[PDB]
């Protein structure tokens, strides 16, 4: 698993790979690791697929109820829901979740929830198996208030390096862009990022 | 383990139980009766883990006496055996099972027949002309398969039990300090004065 | 709160009687007539089916005679639903006794269990008692053939021949006039059928309006014969009450 | 076992083998592994066969109740969600790995569920022991806009690979096709390539060969 | 805090259960429904009384499918019938299908619903069901059958009967017009006549509901390939079929 | 047709009313006067505390209660029921903040209190609340002032009043709404609330009284709920004492 | 040790033309020490027979429980239970204790009273239904029984040939298992007749 | 009044709770106790009531902590339950937070503990009224608690039969007793004078009087028997 | 006696508490109507704000249950908000457990079953509210389903509820008897809103301003309430009509 979420001027972009493996076997090479918990609040998942999917389902239920009761929730609200779920069930959960959301009040925001349930707000967050390999690179290339195209290129480069070095990551690069215009889905095939 | 033997002849049922209870490296008692009278015509011998034996035996005894007082009737040995096997089967899957193996010797007055039932702590029950629990079977079952006859008398069964006790005392490392022998027949349960 | 609406079903009258027990007994007095007769070679049960219609299917209907097990049967007077609930519980208790002891349950034990359930309903819980009276016909290897009666009060009794339901006093008087300790199963069938035909509220006693059953020895094996409508018609025309 | 599912332009097909193994011994040489959740939503199970059967029966009963309550056609996503939540509630202690396909008012659907509660979607899926051979065939012969017959042949070839090359799978192939416009068609024993050869000797014993001690009639009426 | 742990239906000094009789009264004040058993099928029918023509008739189904071989109709309080049908559908699975792998017979499902209604007449803080049920069914061992269940928890079989407002006239009509050799279509026609006698408003395929427990419909199964499995015998009649059989009358 | 429909809670009279709720409303009408005024960027609460005897310690026995750090609540009627209600509201706000991190919105808190009070009118085993509650505060959407009735009915108000002098207070509130379409200042709202309390005290002029004021404003209280004490309290009380004559 | 391998015992059911057969050994023992040679492992409810191998206490408990359930079934339905319905009941009862199972291997045999079809089925300890037409085996000598049946069996044979085949299979499988033997019983079931025969075999 | 005095769950047409009023009347029948305070100390004086001359005078003052206590008027067991709850609350404060429980917070807790009985069906409101004296970080405090739930902080008050005498005396003597700082004996004498003002045909005896004193540099202390003989 | 106090049967076999809840439904003295468009559904309700101290934006009897389902309530606002919260919770729970949005008729059936439980259990009294759910279901289309305190629920081509419900119902009946169709054959939802408002004006015989109406419109996968400005625009478009 190789997931990340980067905030830029026009909003936020979440990127991930599509490789889910059971040991050394490519179980699924077309996995959508970006899950939508609200209209403009998405999450990248890593770890136990069942645990992450269950947490995402429960968060989506809670956010739909929050929308029906008190209107659109902020990104911090979904982050706190994820945090409470992961912390109060830390003894039976193995999930790392990067929650990225764009609202008109706070522009774009990225929170990360590592194991143990902790929550940390970052301008950009990286996680997953391959994340390690692209730590330094990201720290050497990330910039504040980037444009959409340069942010896409940054995420593409980082995920391509992670895929190339990590055997647990691969497939295609899936990105979801949350901006004032709405939600955009981008897919980048191997021939694009391998040639990089 | 303890010596628990039983034989069913034509006219009675004979049960033999070791007299020795030892805790640690010391033989604590040499005159222990490992039997509980369930009904005036049904006796039960028991052996197993310390504590569980007496508790389970007296529990079964209290239940049998309650049923006898309620209905003014003595339960058949088959019904008592089924009751005990059901209790043990419920026990083994409880939080802490009873580790007690029992021999039920009874005289069915409705059939005028002697009945011997062997039940292990797991809830497995059988009707046998001769039975034992633990290592006693390994020695006594050959002798019973050879000598036992269906039309034997009470004295012949006592002789067979004495032969079994002699073989046990000869080829066993544990000193069980002899056995107590009890006969159940139409006149009730009685204990042999000296064996 | 809800105290004002509490009927207090389990209370004593100033005379020392349970209101709901007497009222359920009255309800049963309006129900059908059930009669059991214990002859030296069997037991017979006969009941009067209240429901009457040309379109009712009497073949598949059994509102008054039910099977507790293979050796015990019951006749019910009163509410059919409460009766079926109690009969299901009785079957369950009988099968529990069988599983525990590998022996058929004695009749008195089952009757006492049902009567204790009824008593518990007339002492705690604040619920209405079952408006049902039971006539138990059974056979065990200790007391042989046995005929018992139970009422919503939770009390049970044993009888040689007894009836519950409607017109209890007149039916009991007729039975006491025509009962003998040496009679057989056929004489008991005749007596029960005559008592039903003489204590019925309908115009005439037809096969559609009644059910019959016999616990016999036909071997060393008892048998429960639940009478089919045609067999009921045949026993009716044989005794003379009806005609072919 | 070897179970596969392949989506085609107007529906979805599933296929499986017919051999249940009690350890290294073939218990049933023709065990149908296709179970019906809804009249138009089927699935194939692998792992603990009793667990697969039980979860499929439970989810099918609850889905029938849901359809009678809502008066609507059952949805494949409903079976997916119910199965996933039930399997997750037991943290994988129910060893059922399912390939669930179906057709509903929303279209054709094909998913796979793992015993721990994980779910994935795709056009071609394979589960079981021989799942690797089948998956190889699926990666070698799959294409977009498959027809009904093409998807049927692809699933049959995947199950054949799982049968011949994997010891856990064998015997015949069962297929179930679910189209958008028609009723689901269940082909039991679609292919029969492992027909047993005739024995060299008939072993009919001469009557009286067995030593009989005592015979008696038992009552059953 | 629920403190209604005492029974609401008690015995009156006259020997009657008041709430049960009141539920029977509410049933008698309900729209007339009827059932007729034939040689090869049973027919259930009722009137789909609409308060306003703005309401859609299909949105109110008085005939409900319990099992593929068992349907039911009612007279009395609609919502109680709906919750009873839901509980019956649930008990048909949780008590018989999830244990024996088959749908329950008619008599057992009727007994379960009767147990539910009896508990309603005895449990604490609950009124009886103000509904009478006509349940038609078919099983392989008892053939075809038609049962009637009352609020008291009693149930009884009927060759043909009716309940509701026009219960007495419909029942008297059915008594004269029923025979043991009646076919399914003849029973349908007789049911149409009886219901027509019990209707005051419009009487067409859009105002009355009718269903039949007859032959198996393999086309209504949804899947093919298993010869052992057969189609459901319950089938609700379309408005066009009802109108065709009415015009033939 | 019938009688005794007013002896049990949650029992509908033939007209369609709940008489126990109206009896609770009668109990709140007997209580002292309490008002709330919504300004531009906050709310102000004021209450009259009847000086039963001069042995009472002044400035004690406070009536206004704080929920979370941004909600103020006052109530007229049976004070213990008001304390029960504010305790339940504090529990609701704590749960909301625990799960969602953001302080509970005023409409959400109002709906919570309303559902609680309404559930207290669904069962004959519980007595309806004997208080009418004026509460509110400032959230991300601005200022909000709510009034909640024993029936479970609650509404958003520009100004609210309840108690013995409520009518007079309500009249004065309307004058404000008539004479200030642009809105009042937080300090001006406090002064006007002091005035309205002094005016509505005339119905309860039998015994002496003590005025208690609190406010929650973005500019003057930084969004938090704070009691008006010290120099501003004396300024508002002098304004009211001058305007009374 | 192994719960299923403490008491031993074997059961085998087979099918022939309008008939079924079910045979079982008579041995009951505690590991090596055989304790009883009168432990039958085939029971009958109505016209459906059920053999049970494995832990003997669980065998007896399941026998009593299924007797209970079939008696209640007969009282409620006013008819005897059919082999398919009883197979589904056994499966559900076995799965009801999935996380605390019964160490048994039930085998159901019979002839449906209405259809007249010979029916046999097998279960594991958690209720998985093995509905094979040829033969069902269970017990400690499951591999020996599998070999004997796969070698000897051929379909559509008369009840006498079926008896000979199943008896030879059971005997030659029990003579290769230390925990089986000590006597054998064979039931031949035809639509309206059930014959029970004891077999003579080596007693070691 | 008539059909509205069956339980605490029913309001009257005028909006009254008659069971609570009957509990207040039960308080009124109880013996008279009076409390007063100064900025340094707080005193609670009480007259215990003997049923007959052979009966003992029921102790009407209860110690809740080393800094707070109360005096009761009415049903003794309800006072016991309330005082035990207050003891547990003070103990919880001192144990969990190393902090003496504030008198105002204890009053709020007693208010809620009384209210939880006056709103739910079943049980009953408490049949006792309490006067709580304490000395915390905010100084001396005196509280009057009624089973309706209304707890009020006062300089001086009294409850019981004919308590209005001592109440009006304390109202008249406010400026005097509110400033008796640095001397406990004079405040005790003032409380004795009040409880004497509220007496009919009775005289304060060494057996009838009970004193409780709290304040700065003084723990909550009870004086019974000869200890009160100095103030007779 | 006490058969008029709890949900038990009277000697006539009638539940008086249910009838009294029906009577209490009209306590708000507000009328509402619902109509189906070609691909939309419109609910109109009388918005009455008597006291000027009220914040008129906080006065509403229409609730946004889910993204697709809207619900207008006739009855007191406490029970209205109770039913609203329960319906929102049920819709969210359905979406979570079954993986798709709760249909309109399904939510109506659930709320009607809850009302039936209230009608058969003594410890709970029925809610004195009549609920009208409206949506554009994917399987059905424009959907209006109404439930009452009796546990009864049914779907309508168009419906009305309130004091003058009879008049509005008769008006809608007349219109649909003239047009002989089961929906308003208009593509745009604004014109359907205008139609509903015009027929409410005709039935009630009174004129409305933009402060007297609440409008809820449900279209495919979105339910939304109209602002006062959009309501005034619709009223101006109506005034310029014939
Ligand atoms: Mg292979
Ligand atoms: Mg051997």
């Amino acid at each position: 698993t190789s997931i990340m979420a980067v905030t830029f001027k026009d909003g936020v972009i979440l990127g991930a790979d599509s490789r889910t493996t059971t040991g050394a076997y490519i179980a699924n090479r077309v996995t959508d690791k970006l899950t939508r918990v609200h209209d403009k609040i998405w999450c990248c998942r890593s770890g136990s697929a069942a645990d992450t999917q269950a947490i995402a389902d429960i968060v989506q239920y809670h956010l739909e109820l929050y929308t029906s009761q008190y209107g659109t929730p902020s990104t911090e609200t979904a982050a706190s829901v994820f945090k409470e779920l992961c912390y109060e069930n830390k003894d039976n959960l193995t999930a790392g979740i990067i929650v990225a959301g764009y609202d008109d009040k706070n522009k774009g925001e990225v929170y990360t929830i590592p194991l143990g349930g902790s929550v940390h707000k970052l301008p950009y967050a990286i996680a997953g198996s391959g994340s390690t390999f692209i730590y330094g690179y990201c720290d050497k290339n990330f910039r504040e208030n980037m444009s959409k195209e340069e942010t896409v290129d940054f995420i593409k480069h980082s995920l391509s390096q992670a895929i190339k070095w990590d055997g647990s990551s691969g497939g295609v690069i899936r990105m979801v862009v949350l901006t004032a215009a709405g939600v955009e889905r981008l897919i980048f095939y191997p021939d694009e990022y391998e040639q990089l | 383990m303890d010596i628990i033997l039983g034989i069913r002849v034509q006219d009675s049922v004979i049960l033999a139980s070791s007299k020795a209870v030892t805790r640690g490296i010391s033989v604590l008692k040499d005159s222990d009766d490992k039997t509980r009278q369930l009904s005036p015509h049904t006796l039960m011998s028991f052996a197993g883990e310390a504590g569980d034996t007496v508790q389970f035996a007296e529990y079964i005894q209290a239940n049998i006496q309650l049923y006898s007082i309620r209905e003014d009737y003595e339960l058949s040995p088959q019904a008592v055996s089924s009751f005990v096997r059901q209790e043990l089967a419920k026990s083994i899957r409880s939080r802490r099972p009873y580790q007690v193996n029992v021999l039920i010797g009874g005289y069915d007055k409705k059939k005028n027949k002697p009945e011997l039932y062997q039940i292990d702590y797991l809830g497995t029950k059988v009707e046998l002309p001769y039975g034992a629990h633990g290592y006693s079977g390994f020695y006594t079952f050959s002798l019973l398969d050879h000598h036992y006859r269906p039309d034997m008398t009470t004295e012949e069964g006592l002789d067979l039990l004495k032969l079994c006790v002699q073989e046990l005392e000869k080829r066993m490392p544990m000193d069980f300090k002899g056995v107590i022998v009890k006969i159940v027949d139409k006149d009730g349960i009685r204990q042999v004065d000296d064996f | 709160g809800s105290r004002r609406y509490d009927s207090r079903t389990t209370i004593f009258s100033p005379e020392g009687r349970l209101y709901q027990v007497e009222y359920a007994l009255e309800s049963i007095s309006h129900a059908g007539t059930a009669i059991g007769i214990m002859a030296s070679d069997g037991i017979v049960l006969a009941a009067e089916r209240k429901v009457t219609s040309t379109l009712l299917e009497q073949d598949t209907s059994t509102e008054k005679l039910y099977k507790l097990n293979d050796k015990i049967a019951v006749a019910v007077a009163g509410l059919t639903a409460d009766a079926e609930i109690l009969i299901n519980t009785a079957r369950i208790h009988a099968q529990n006794y069988l599983k525990t002891y590998n022996e058929d349950i004695p009749v008195e034990i089952l009757v006492r269990r049902l009567s204790d359930i009824k008593q518990g309903y007339t002492q705690h819980g604040g619920l209405r008692p079952f408006g049902v009276s039971f006539i138990y016909a059974g056979y065990d290897d200790r007391y042989g053939y046995q005929l018992y009666t139970s009422n919503p009060s939770g009390n049970y009794t044993g009888w040689k021949a007894i009836s519950v339901g409607a017109n209890t006093s007149a039916a009991q008087t007729l039975l006491q006039m025509d009962y003998k300790d040496d009679m057989k199963v056929d004489d008991a069938i005749e007596l029960a059928l005559k008592t039903l035909s003489k204590t019925t509220d309908s115009s005439a006693l037809t096969y559609d309006r009644l059910e019959f059953a016999t616990i016999r020895k036909g071997d060393g094996e008892v048998y429960q014969k639940i009478f089919k409508p045609q067999e009921i018609k045949d026993i009716l025309v044989k005794t003379g009450i009806t005609k072919k | 076992t070897t179970i596969v599912g392949v989506k085609f332009n107007n529906g979805v097909v599933i296929a499986a083998d017919t051999r249940s193994t009690q350890g290294p011994i073939v218990a049933d040489k023709n065990c149908a592994k296709l179970h019906r959740i809804s009249p138009k939503i089927w699935c194939a199970g692998a792992g603990t066969a009793a667990d697969t059967e039980a979860v499929t029966q439970l989810i099918g009963s609850n889905i029938e109740l849901h359809s009678l309550y809502t008066s609507r056609e059952p949805r494949v996503v409903s079976a997916l969600q119910m199965l996933k939540q039930h399997l997750f509630k037991y943290q994988g202690h129910i060893g059922a790995y399912l390939i669930v396909a179906g057709v509903d008012p929303t279209g054709s659907h094909l998913f796979s569920i793992h015993a721990h509660g994980s779910t994935d979607v795709g056009y071609y899926l394979s589960l079981g022991s021989g799942s690797l051979a089948a998956m190889a065939v699926l990666e070698s012969h799959w294409k977009q806009d498959l027809t009904k017959e093409e998807a049927i042949k692809l699933a049959s070839d995947a199950i054949q690979a799982g049968i011949w090359n994997d010891l856990g799978s064998g015997s015949n192939v069962d297929v179930c096709v679910m189209e958008i416009g028609k009723d689901a068609e269940y082909l039991r024993n679609y292919l029969t390539p492992n027909v047993r050869e005739e024995k060299q000797k008939s072993y009919k014993f001469p009557r009286g060969t067995t030593a009989v001690l005592k015979e008696s009639i038992v009552n059953i009426c | 805090t629920d403190r209604y742990s005492f029974s609401l239906t008690t015995f009156s000094p006259s020997g009657k259960l008041g709430q049960i009789d009141y539920a029977l009264t509410a049933v008698k004040q309900g729209v007339t429904s009827l059932g007729i058993k034939a040689t090869n099928g049973v027919v259930i029918a009722t009137e789909k009384k609409s308060s306003s023509p703005l309401a859609m008739s299909e949105t109110l189904s008085k005939v409900s499918l319990l099992t593929p071989d068992i349907g039911a109709v009612y007279s009395g309080m609609g919502p109680d019938y709906r919750v009873l049908v839901d509980k019956s559908r649930k008990v048909a699975h949780t008590s018989y299908k999830r244990i024996y792998g088959e749908y329950p017979p008619t008599k057992l499902l009727v007994s379960e619903v009767a147990k539910i209604m009896q508990e309603a007449t005895q449990s604490g803080g609950v009124r009886p069901f103000g509904v009478s049920l006509l349940i038609a069914g078919h099983d392989e061992f008892n053939g075809f059958s038609l049962y009637q269940v009352d609020p008291s928890g009693s149930y009884f079989p009927w060759k043909a009967t009716a309940i509701g407002k026009g219960s007495v006239a419909a029942k008297t009509f059915l008594e004269k017009r029923w025979n043991d050799e009646l076919e399914l279509e003849d029973a349908i026609h007789i049911a149409l006549l009886t219901l027509k006698e019990s209707v005051e408003g419009e009487f067409n395929g859009d105002t009355i509901e009718l269903a039949i427990i007859g032959d198996e419909n393999p086309d209504l199964l949804g899947y093919t390939g298993i010869p052992t499995d057969k189609g459901p015998r319950f089938r609700k009649l379309t408005s066009q079929e009802i109108n065709d059989r009415l015009e033939a009358l | 047709i019938g009688t005794g429909y007013d002896l049990s809670n949650s029992v509908f009279s033939p007209d369609g009313r709940n008489f126990q709720v109206e009896y609770a409303v009668k109990a709140v009408e007997n209580g002292t006067t309490s008002i709330g005024i919504k300004c531009n960027d906050g709310v102000v609460f004021a209450v009259e505390k009847l000086i039963t005897s001069k042995l009472l310690v002044p400035q004690k026995n406070v009536k206004i209660q704080v929920v979370d750090r941004h909600i103020g609540c006052v109530y007229s009627g049976l004070i213990p029921d008001g304390r029960h209600l504010v305790n339940r509201g504090r529990e609701e706000a704590a749960s909301f903040k625990k799960l969602y991190k953001t302080p509970i919105p005023i409409p959400a808190f109002a709906d919570r209190l309303g559902q609680y009070v309404q559930a207290h009118t669904l069962y004959n085993s519980v007595r309806p609340f004997g208080v009418s509650t004026i509460f509110g505060g400032v959230d991300k959407n601005g200022a909000h002032l709510y009034m909640l009735e024993p029936s479970g009915s609650y509404w958003g108000y520009k100004g609210a009043a309840t108690g013995k002098g409520r009518q007079s207070a309500k009249a004065e509130l309307e004058k404000l709404v008539d004479h200030h379409p642009e809105g009042l200042s937080a300090r001006e709202a406090v002064k006007q609330a002091a005035k309205i309390i002094y005016l509505a005290h005339e119905d309860n002029k039998e015994k002496d009284f003590e005025l208690e004021i609190s406010w929650c404003s973005l500019s003057e209280t930084n969004g938090l709920h704070k009691f008006v004490k010290g120099d501003l309290l004396q300024e508002a009380i002098d304004f009211a004492q001058k305007e009374i004559n | 040790s192994d719960p299923s391998s403490i008491n031993g015992g074997i059961v085998v059911a087979m099918t022939g033309k309008d008939c079924v057969a079910i045979a079982c050994d008579l041995r009951l023992g505690s590991q090596s020490l055989g304790v009883s040679n009168k432990f039958e492992k085939i029971f009958h409810y109505g016209h459906v027979f059920l053999g049970i191998t494995g832990l003997a206490t669980d065998v007896t408990t399941l026998n009593e429980m299924f007797r209970y359930k079939t008696n209640l079934y007969k009282l409620k339905e006013e008819r005897a239970i059919e082999p398919e319905t009883f197979t589904q009941l056994v499966s559900s009862s076995l799965y009801e204790r999935r996380f605390g199972p019964y160490f048994v291997g039930p085998v159901v045999a019979g002839i449906n009273s209405k259809s007249g079809k010979p029916f046999i089925a097998g279960f594991d300890l958690i209720g998985c239904i093995d509905e094979a037409k040829d033969f069902i085996v269970s017990g400690t000598a499951s591999d020996q029984l599998f070999g004997m049946c796969e070698s000897l069996y051929e379909p559509n044979l008369e009840p006498e040939d079926l008896f000979e085949t199943i008896s030879q299979a059971l005997l030659n499988a029990a003579d290769r298992d230390a925990l089986s033997g000590w006597g054998a019983v064979v039931y031949i079931i035809k639509k309206d007749e059930v014959v029970k025969r004891y077999l003579k075999m080596r007693q070691d | 009044r008539n059909n509205y005095d069956g339980d605490t769950v029913t309001f009257s047409p005028t909006g009254r709770l008659f069971q609570v009023e009957y509990a207040l009347e039960a308080i009124k029948q109880g013996s008279v106790t009076v409390g007063l305070r100064s900025n340094t100390h707080a005193v609670l004086v009480a007259l215990k009531r003997n049923a007959d001359e052979l009966s003992s005078y029921q102790k009407k003052i209860i110690k809740c902590d080393e800094h707070m206590g109360l005096s009761l008027a009415g049903l003794a067991p309800d006072a016991r339950v309330l005082s035990n709850y207050l003891r547990q609350q003070c103990n919880y404060s001192s144990l969990v937070f190393n902090r003496k429980l504030a008198v105002e917070r204890a009053g709020h807790l007693l208010c809620d503990k009384a209210q939880k009985n006056t709103q739910s069906y079943g049980g009953r409101p408490y049949g006792v009224g309490l006067l709580i004296i304490g000395y915390d970080k905010s100084g001396a405090h005196l509280l009057e608690f009624q089973p309706s739930g209304n707890v009020t902080e006062l300089y001086g008050t009294a409850i019981g039969a004919r308590s209005q005498g001592a109440k009006t005396y304390l109202e008249r003597t406010l400026d005097t007793f509110i400033k008796i700082d640095g001397n406990p004996d004079e405040l005790i004498k003032a409380g004795v004078e009040a409880i004497s003002q509220s007496l009919r045909d009775e005289s304060l005896t060494v057996d009838n009087l009970s004193i409780a004193i709290v304040g700065k540099d003084t723990p909550f202390t009870i004086y019974d028997g000869e200890a009160v003989a100095k103030y007779i | 006696g006490y058969d008029r106090h709890i949900t038990i049967f009277s000697p006539e076999g009638r539940l008086y508490q249910v009838e009294y809840a029906f009577k209490a439904t009209n306590q708000t003295n507000i009328n509402s109507l619902a109509v189906r468009g070609k691909d939309c559904t419109v609910v109109i309700s009388q918005k009455k704000v008597p006291d000027k101290l009220l914040d008129p934006t906080t006065v509403s009897y229409i609730f946004c249950i889910s993204r697709t389902i809207g619900m207008v309530v006739n009855g007191p606002i406490p029970d209205a908000r109770n039913a609203a919260l329960r319906a929102k919770a049920e819709a969210a729970e359905f979406r979570y457990k079954y993986g798709y949005d709760m249909p309109c008729d399904v939510l109506a059936k659930r709320m009607a079953n809850l009302s039936q439980i209230y009608t058969q259990r003594a410890y709970m009294r029925p809610l004195g509210v009549i609920l009208t759910f409206v949506s554009v279901d994917e399987e059905l289309g424009p959907s209006i389903y109404k439930t009452d305190p009796a546990g009864y629920y049914v779907g309508y081509k168009a419906t009305a509820t309130g004091p003058k419900q009879q008049e509005i119902t008769t008006n809608l009946e007349n219109h649909f008897k003239k047009s002989k169709i089961d929906h308003i054959n208009e593509e745009s939802w604004e014109k359907v809103v205008e139609f509903a408002i015009t027929h409410m004006i005709d039935a009630l015989g009174t004129e409305f301003s933009k402060n007297d109406l609440e409008v809820g419109v449900a279209t495919k996968d979105k339910f939304f309430t109209l602002s006062a400005e959009n309501i005034e625009e619709r009223l101006v478009a109506i005034a310029e009509q014939d």
